[PDB]
């Protein structure tokens, strides 16, 4: 077995950011959506509290603005897992 | 012509208030919402300056608080036509 051609699955995206050393790096964010009680899990974020706080802030904003973005989907009825895939070993983002 | 059991069509409601002569009266408000540009049409307001001003005030406040009530619905993409029906011949409201 970095960004393949063709549409990826829902919940997968790519981002670029300056790591803890300030150097650019690419990260694949992977979302798994299951039927649940709106709980959020996270993994692969390179054990940084800042990343967890960022993800929590984003998920809370998703909670507040579900109607504007989803247009009818209930976030509370689905549990989410966000995983960070570091493809360049540039350091935690 | 001028309250049935069961829910009416959306935008339809009943109100009670003191008429211009000081006698309480019942009235029916019916709203027709279509695809538009945020314009409001008024009918059945007894052609009264006060009632038209009240409706304009209400429409302005509703436009101001679109986020709180609509939660994402764009008011400017739809037009409204509000009609007033007098049910007891009490006078203008």
């Amino acid at each position: 077995q970095l960004i393949p051609e063709g549409p990826a699955k829902p919940g997968f995206l790519y981002t670029i950011g300056l790591s803890n050393k300030g150097m650019p790096g690419l990260y694949r964010l992977e979302l798994q959506v299951t039927k649940g009680s709106g709980k959020l899990a996270t993994s692969g974020l390179w054990n940084s509290s800042s990343a967890k706080e960022q993800v929590k802030i984003a998920f809370d904003y998703f909670k507040a603005n579900a109607s504007r973005i989803s247009g009818g989907s209930k976030v509370m009825e689905h549990d989410f897992h966000l995983h960070v895939v570091e493809l360049q070993n540039t350091g935690p983002l | 012509q001028g309250i049935p059991e069961g829910p009416a069509k959306p935008g339809f409601l009943y109100t009670i208030g003191l008429s211009n002569k000081g006698m309480p009266g019942l009235y029916r408000l019916e709203l027709q919402v279509t695809k538009g540009s945020g314009k409001l049409a008024t009918s059945g307001l007894w052609n009264s300056s006060s009632a038209k001003e009240q409706v304009k005030i209400a429409f302005d406040y509703f436009k101001a608080n679109a986020s709180r009530i609509s939660g994402g619905s764009k008011v400017m993409e739809h037009d409204f036509h509000l009609h007033v029906v007098e049910l007891q011949n009490t006078g203008p409201l």
